[PDB]
């Protein structure tokens, strides 16, 4: 890859520049897994209303079974990624603000 | 019927509308219709004139194209339409009732009172002891007032449950979401009583800006008054169909004549809601009739239609022509609109093919024109099927070069075959006064050439007349087929050789010195004489005339063509390195892209044959073929986070992905959903790909990132499909061009 197509794979598919940099305090979103979850779904719930799709999830004890079984294991891991992996589409404040509740990540 | 009574005035008709309709004392096999003209003198000053026709059962059920049509059910939805308060929306119902009602009424009309036409000098002659028009003539008085625009922007927040509309599109899978937002409206019309609303008319001498809160409420800012914009007239007459006098209260428009509102942001309901508040608190005071409260437009079906337009049937009694912004054209685009309302009388696009003639007319028409003709016509009529082959003879990919290629063209050869044909088997009319419609259509024929407003109204009426009846498409195919034979016989005898098309533009390959170029321009233009005159001969053998004279057209010189397909053809002139390329599907922004890209490496490609080099030369091409597609998925990585360069175009005859249904909360951006959907696909977590209305969401858009690999896969099987025609016709291989995607640069967008 040479020419602007580099620098945008070198910026686009790695860390932000001031990510690790040392900050005198933090300015990330930590909880245990369920509150990380009710964090998740008002993040997403804020998040529907511009295009981002529902999750439509399914839990034991429910109405439906359908498919895809897993509870709350590997599902919160992967939402996470994938918000965190999200860039910014111009001068908007990228989808991953909607959770850690700050317009400067 | 006594002419020493008549008053004769010099005037000018504006705007013809539907009053009232209803049912003399003893009648049960016809109706009689009260229209209302809004006339104007040769300085400018509003009247206001009322005609009454009578219209039978047989002209309704030849207008509505079918016999399951009645008159009680027409003057039930009439008088269910006079009151706006219940039933707002009543031509949802049933659109083709209301278009074969209007077609109807407006035929009767120009047959029993005489030839009326818009924006036109007339003399009109009424009966001062009845209040209605009794004649219309055509005469010249001088030169008619001008008429005047009003920029009109109204701006509508009906509230309607996403539920309502959810189930609505449940019901029919397919149905545009403007009908669902309208259908879900008519049946709570409440909705639009408690809708807030702005309102702000420019005239040239006024301004009239309202903001209502609530519709039922006074409004909370006010910016002049409703007697500046009309004028209200009580005007008593006393018809045939009624026992005792009757009066009518009608907005008379002062300083204007129709509302022009740009379309960039164009909905029909909030229309709707103004002009059914201004008929409640106009038409309140009792001792009046109420006239009929109806519109139409491609939102008033389920699946849509592609002319955007808003007819006004009723109240209040202008039209409202809706252009699209942010062209520089938009003074041009407003004259053309003008223009075609005025020459159509105003039917079209409204009433649809009914403009020219009822689709229950046209079978004998068609068989009266197809029967006069010539008998080896006749059997090639007889014999026509929609999938044949007569004089295409060339194949899948082939190259011809370098040689003299040329390309002609009959600009609207089918408009001018089917007007000609029209008033061949007009003998078959039984209505003599149907040919006034056949008229109209003659004219267009004559406009076509200098008024691309013309050219596109026929363009978008032969295809509807076609469908309207089968045996008109068989009979213009047999003549085409037999166009095609002429034009095929001379041209063995030019110098000349078709290579492919369908009889109205062909092209074609040449026999002179490729290398002179003060000898091939001699022999083109003479082959195209020839091809005129021989067509222009054989069109006159069988009886057929035409009003344009024909005119050939030579649409440009090239040196080497190249096909892969039956649709898809490239011409190259490799003197100015011109190039024509068609058959390349266009869905979308990232398709332009491909097709340059497709232009540029073909250029390439053909001017290294010009080496006279043996299969090495083809090795070369797959390289140089390999390298765009390399460069053109490289600078498609920097347009990753665009939604609208990937979303495609869909039709409602497509299949599509389910709607989520977030896209029912977007509210006032679901209106301007007449014909397409524009449709992005996006990754959410793992492999799933889900797809997304990129028009249906409030902006900016905040979605995950886009599937890219998947519309450039798309993309990239249409660039093979031409890449591997161009290497099998030129060098004459058999290798299919893959380029591997997932090996090389499927990384990119994972």
């Amino acid at each position: 890859l040479d020419g602007d197509t580099a620098k945008a794979y070198l910026r686009a598919r790695t860390y932000a520049p001031g990510a690790l940099t040392p900050a005198p305090a933090y300015c990330g979103a930590v909880d245990s897994a369920t509150k990380m979850m009710g964090r998740l779904a008002d993040a997403e719930k804020l998040l529907v209303p511009r295009g981002w799709p529902a999750f439509a999830p399914a839990s034991p004890g429910e109405d439906t079974a359908g498919g895809t079984p897993p509870p709350q294991t590997c599902g919160i891991v992967k939402r996470l990624l994938r918000l965190a992996a999200t860039e910014q589409q111009g001068p908007t404040p990228p989808a991953i603000a909607a959770l850690i509740r700050n317009a400067a990540v | 019927m006594d002419t020493a009574d008549i008053v004769w005035v010099e005037e000018s008709v504006s705007a013809i509308t539907l009053y009232a309709v209803w049912l003399p004392p003893r009648a049960r096999e016809y109706f009689h219709a009260l229209v209302y003209f809004v006339c104007r003198n040769a300085a400018g000053e509003g009247r206001a004139r009322f005609a009454e026709v009578s219209v039978t059962a047989t002209e309704l059920r030849d207008f509505y194209g079918s016999a399951d049509v009645s008159v009680q059910a027409v003057v039930a939805a009439a008088r269910a339409a006079t009151t706006p308060a219940a039933s707002p929306l009543e031509p949802l119902e049933n659109p083709t009732l209301w278009r074969a009602l209007y077609a109807c009424v407006l035929a009767a009309l120009e047959r029993q009172t005489g030839p009326v036409a818009l924006f036109a000098p007339l003399r009109i002659g009424s009966d001062p002891r009845t209040g209605l028009v009794v004649k219309v003539e055509r005469a010249s008085w001088g030169p008619p007032a001008a008429p005047r625009a009003a920029l009109l922007v109204a701006e509508a927040n009906i509230d309607i449950d996403p539920m309502a509309l959810a189930a609505r599109v449940a019901e029919h899978p397919d149905a545009r979401l403007a009908w669902a937002r309208l259908a879900a409206i008519r049946d709570t019309p409440q909705c639009a009583s408690a809708a807030s609303l702005t309102v702000n008319i420019t005239t040239g001498t006024a301004l009239f800006a309202r903001e209502y809160q609530t519709l039922a409420f006074p409004p909370i800012k006010k910016e002049g008054a409703f007697g500046d914009l009309v004028e209200v007239c009580e005007v008593g007459l006393r018809p045939r169909g009624h026992p005792q006098r009757v009066t009518a209260r009608v907005l008379l428009p002062r300083d204007y004549d129709y509302f022009v509102s740009a379309g960039e942001k164009f909905s029909a309901p909030a229309l709707v809601a103004l002009f059914r508040q201004w008929h409640t608190t106009v038409h309140a005071a009792p001792g009046a009739l109420a006239p009929v409260f109806a519109f139409l437009g491609p939102e008033f079906e389920v699946r849509g239609g592609p002319v955007p337009y808003f007819a006004v049937l009723g109240f209040p009694g202008w039209p409202t022509f809706t252009v699209p912004a942010t062209a520089e054209s938009a003074r041009d685009l407003v004259r053309g609109a003008a223009a075609a309302y005025a020459a159509l009388l105003g039917a079209w696009p409204a009433v649809g093919a009914r403009v020219v003639l009822p689709p229950r007319a046209w079978p004998g028409v068609a068989s009266a024109a197809a029967g006069c003709l010539l008998p080896a016509v006749r059997e090639a009529v007889a014999r026509w099927h929609p999938a044949t082959k007569i004089i295409q003879l060339l194949d899948p990919p082939a190259a011809v070069g370098p040689v003299w290629t040329a390309r002609f063209c009959f600009p609207g050869l089918r408009a001018q075959l089917l007007a000609a044909l029209a008033d061949l088997g007009g003998s078959g009319l039984a209505d003599p006064h149907g040919r006034t419609g056949l008229a109209r259509l003659d004219a267009l024929v004559v406009a076509a050439p200098s008024e691309p407003w013309a050219g596109a109204v026929l363009e978008r009426l032969v295809p509807d007349t076609c469908n309207a009846c089968p045996a008109l498409r068989q009979l213009l195919g047999g003549v085409m087929a037999a166009v095609c034979l002429q034009i095929e016989e001379t041209a063995s005898s030019v110098k000349f050789a078709v290579c492919g098309g369908d009889g109205g533009a062909f092209w074609g390959v040449f026999n002179v010195d490729p290398q002179d170029a003060d000898a091939a321009s001699g022999v083109i233009e003479d082959a195209r004489r020839a091809i005129e005159t021989a067509v222009g001969a054989v069109l006159r053998a069988n009886a057929v005339r035409l009003r344009h004279p024909l005119c050939l057209a030579l649409e440009g010189v090239y040196t080497h063509a190249v096909a892969w397909s039956q649709a898809g053809v490239w011409f190259w002139n490799s003197r100015d390195n011109t190039d024509h390329l068609g058959g390349f599907p266009l869905r979308g922004p990232a398709y332009t892209t491909a097709a340059g890209v497709v232009r540029d490496t073909l250029r390439r490609v053909l001017g290294l044959t010009t080496a006279c080099v043996p299969e090495e030369d083809a090795l070369t091409a797959r390289g140089l073929m390999e390298d765009a597609c390399d460069r053109l998925i490289l600078d498609a990585f920097n347009k990753r986070l665009d939604a609208e360069y990937w979303s495609v175009r869909v039709s409602p005859f497509e299949a599509s992905d389910p709607l989520p249904p977030t896209a029912f909360r977007g509210g006032a951006l679901l209106d301007a959903e007449h014909y397409w959907r524009r449709v992005v696909r996006v990754c959410p977590g793992g492999g799933e790909s889900v797809g997304v209305p990129v028009d249906l969401y409030p902006r900016p858009l905040v979605l995950p990132p886009v599937d890219c690999a998947h519309h450039l896969r798309e993309i990239l099987r249409e660039i093979e499909l031409v890449f591997t025609g161009v290497l099998a016709g030129v060098w004459g291989e058999g290798g299919k061009f893959v380029y591997p995607f997932d090996d090389k640069m499927s990384f990119l967008f994972a």
